[PDB]
């Protein structure tokens, strides 16, 4: 900022950056749908895991 | 910052053509006469000093 | 505003102060100006190679003295120096401003900056004709100059204080090697240790104005201009400027050499410096030698390149490393000029035109490019995982003309042929992307140990960036190990082999 001797805008866009300093948040919104996908996955997984454990000893 | 450096260059070239204007201002004077006295006293100062 | 007029008025006080002590035990009339050189009567107390100033601003160097008159060569066009003018002598052997304040600036051969960024914050003046350091304050080279190219640090390594030659042909990619090396030194110029920083002085002689303009623009895009020094002697300006400018830049290099720091210099290109020297020796009736370079043109490149080596601990362990560039004529290595730069520098990087015609850029001919004291100063890691690579490319070059017959062969030549083609396509590199040694080790490591052999030949160019991003996202600790240690132990080697075979498997 001390580079520009005729400054006039650096405090303006400085305040513009500090305005948008709470920039924008992300989304860990998935707490309803992702549990459904891991539910189907763990269901099929435990079914297959117990099935092959039975079929090996059979 | 780039535009500031460009504006400094424009100020310097304006004062360069103003230096040309100062050359035109100086060369019409009887400083052409009065300045021979300046060289005279300056040679007095230089050559006496050794 | 008027602030430069303030500064210039202080300089007017200096000029007016200098006018109060101006008594020039020297002045003499210009008898005759001809052949672009001046003969001056008078000046009965001048020195050999003393700087003089004519009455039109064109400076000059007095290079010969005779009983009766003194012969002064010019430093510009002879359009300004008129017959019968006034020749004050400055008082100095030909000197230039040296010191750290030139970093960022673009000067011509006499320290006059032409960037338009004010006067040079000059930490001193130094002679252009400095005697080279003798054989006692020298140490053989033991530190790497990581150029960032793949093939250079694979095959032909550069030590701090090792004068290496970049020889090649016209428009065959000669300047790009030096430019990529300067941009690779950004790895340490941002850092903090002085003894790992490496200042770059690029000395453009004989080139166009606009080429040096684009090169300054390039070194300010990628931010090299906090450590660059451009000495420009562009081909519009007259011949003794080009005869002088690499020497003054070597004085700039010696300033960084004596003061402990390390600095790289690039002469580009000395085949135009010898053009300027044969112009200055064919306008003074000195008779030409072989191919009309005058008989001392070996001595010129000698006394230039010998001001660059590695100082030992007795002088402060500073250094200066030079890359002269030689433009040959059509793949020739046996004209009279390129058989004098080769007989000084410690090796060649022969950028052959035929390989660039096949697009393999940079086009290092491996079987010709060799370095003499490179091997004692490579990074330890590459020397561990490329001790086969020179011999393997020699092996592949053996079967280069044997496979052109199209004859069916055994298994071993097919294996080496596939691995050699993968290595030849592997060493390509785009412009302005030097790879640090921490990333040069795994790519060469994947090349050596046969892991590439299942890949088709066209995927290798994107295999490079894919395997690099695979190591940047996941095995970042291996890259930090190669960065810190600079050496592959057995555990590092096994982890690297696992991390290869992982990404090789898909
Ligand atoms: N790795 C690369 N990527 C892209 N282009 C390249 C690469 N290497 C070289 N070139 C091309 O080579 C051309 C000339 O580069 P360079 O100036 O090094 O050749 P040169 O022989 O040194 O030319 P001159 O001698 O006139 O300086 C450039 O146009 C550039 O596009």
């Amino acid at each position: 900022r001390s580079v520009l001797k005729n400054t006039s805008v650096i405090d303006k866009i400085e305040s513009y950056v500090k305005q948008y300093k709470p920039v924008k948040i992300d989304a860990s919104k998935q707490l309803q749908v992702i549990e459904s996908f891991e539910k189907h996955a763990m269901t099929n997984a435990k079914e297959t895991e117990s099935l092959v454990s039975k079929e090996l000893k059979d | 910052v780039r535009y500031e450096a460009s504006l400094r260059q424009l100020e310097q070239r304006q004062l360069a053509k103003s230096v040309i204007s100062r050359v035109q201002s100086e060369l019409g004077n009887p400083k052409f006469q009065e300045k021979v006295l300046q060289q005279s006293i300056s040679e007095i100062e230089q050559l006496l000093s050794k | 505003k008027a602030q430069p007029t303030e500064v210039s008025s202080i300089l007017e006080e200096r000029i007016k102060g200098v006018s109060d002590e101006a008594n020039l035990n020297e002045t003499g009339r210009v008898l005759a100006v001809g052949d672009g050189i001046a003969r001056v009567f008078g000046l009965n107390n001048i020195q050999a190679e003393e700087l003089v100033e004519f009455s039109s601003g064109v400076k000059g160097m007095a290079l010969n003295l005779e009983p009766g008159q003194v012969g002064i060569v010019l430093f510009g066009s002879d359009r300004l120096v008129k017959e019968g003018e006034l020749v004050k002598r400055t008082g100095n052997i030909v000197d230039v401003p040296v010191g750290p304040g030139l970093l960022g600036r673009v000067v011509d051969a006499l320290g006059n900056p032409i960037d338009g960024k004010g006067p040079i914050d000059a930490a001193g003046r130094s002679r252009a004709q400095v005697k080279a350091p003798g054989i006692l304050p020298r140490r053989s080279v033991h530190e790497p100059v990581q150029t960032g190219l793949k093939a250079v640090d694979a095959l032909v390594p550069i030590g701090r204080g090792q004068r290496e030659l970049i020889i090649g042909d016209r428009q065959t990619g000669k300047t790009a090697v030096a430019l990529d090396t300067i941009l690779n030194q950004k790895r340490w110029n941002n850092g903090s240790d002085e003894s790992k920083k490496l200042y770059c002085v690029y000395v453009a002689v004989g080139q166009k104005r606009s080429t040096v303009a684009q090169l300054v623009q390039t070194l300010e895009q990628h931010d090299a201009m906090k450590y660059s020094i451009i000495v420009a002697a562009t081909a519009s300006e007259a011949a003794p400027l080009q005869y002088l400018a690499p020497f003054t830049a070597a004085s700039i290099g010696e300033w960084f050499r004596d003061n402990g720091k390390h600095a790289l210099i690039v002469y580009d290109d000395l085949s135009k410096q010898a053009v300027a020297y044969r112009q200055l020796s064919l306008l003074l009736r000195r008779p030409p030698g072989r191919e009309a370079y005058p008989g001392d043109v070996f001595y010129l490149h000698s006394r230039l390149l010998e001001r660059a080596a590695k100082l030992s601990e007795k002088e402060g362990s500073g250094s200066l490393t030079a890359l002269p560039v030689i433009e040959t004529q059509g793949g020739d290595v046996s004209a009279y000029i390129p058989t004098n730069v080769i007989s000084i520098t410690d090796g060649q990087i022969f950028l052959e035109a035929e390989l660039f015609y096949k697009g393999i850029r940079p086009a290092i001919n491996v079987g010709l490019s060799v370095s003499r004291v490179g091997s004692a100063a490579q990074v330890k890691a590459l020397k561990q995982v490329a001790g086969s690579l020179k011999l393997f490319l020699a092996q592949y070059r053996e079967v280069a003309a044997f496979a052109q017959f199209g004859s069916d062969l055994d298994a071993s030549t097919k294996q080496t042929l596939v691995r050699g083609e993968r290595l030849t396509q592997l060493l390509k590199q785009n412009q302005y992307s030097p790879l640090a040694t921490e990333e040069q080790v795994p790519l060469i490591y994947a090349g050596v140990n046969g892991h590439l052999d299942g890949i088709e030949l066209s995927r290798i160019g994107e295999f490079e960036s894919s395997f690099l991003s695979y190591l940047k996202s996941n095995h970042n600790e291996l890259l930090t190990e190669i960065r810190e240690k600079g050496e592959l132990s057995k555990e590092l080697l096994a982890s690297l082999k696992s991390a290869t075979e992982s990404f090789v498997a898909t």
